[PDB]
């Protein structure tokens, strides 16, 4: 009844993807491109 | 790489089993002209039975 727009919202963020699953107390705040799998897609967008 | 296949309401149905998947071959064989999966990565079927 608060948070929820018309359309999404989109201001909230959260990790799908991630090479290795981490550590407790180990947290990742970094936004840059990384690699969503084992595939050799070196982290660019495409190849699944 | 068969020579002739069926239509598209005629296709046929191929029941596999018992045999090795090397989807490994495929993928870097750049004979597709579009590759996607649905639910699982393609790297993963490797590790998968």
């Amino acid at each position: 009844n608060l948070d929820s727009k018309v359309g999404g919202n989109y201001n909230y963020l959260y990790r799908l993807f991630r090479k290795s699953n981490l550590k407790p107390f180990e947290r990742d705040i970094s936004t840059e491109i990384y690699q969503a799998g084992s595939t050799p897609c070196n982290g660019v967008k495409g190849f699944n | 790489n068969a020579t002739r296949f069926a239509s598209v309401y005629a296709w046929n149905r191929k029941r596999i089993s018992n045999c090795v998947a090397d989807y490994s071959v495929l993928y870097n064989s750049a004979s597709f002209s579009t590759f996607k999966c649905y639910g699982v990565s393609p790297t993963k079927l490797n590790d998968l039975c």
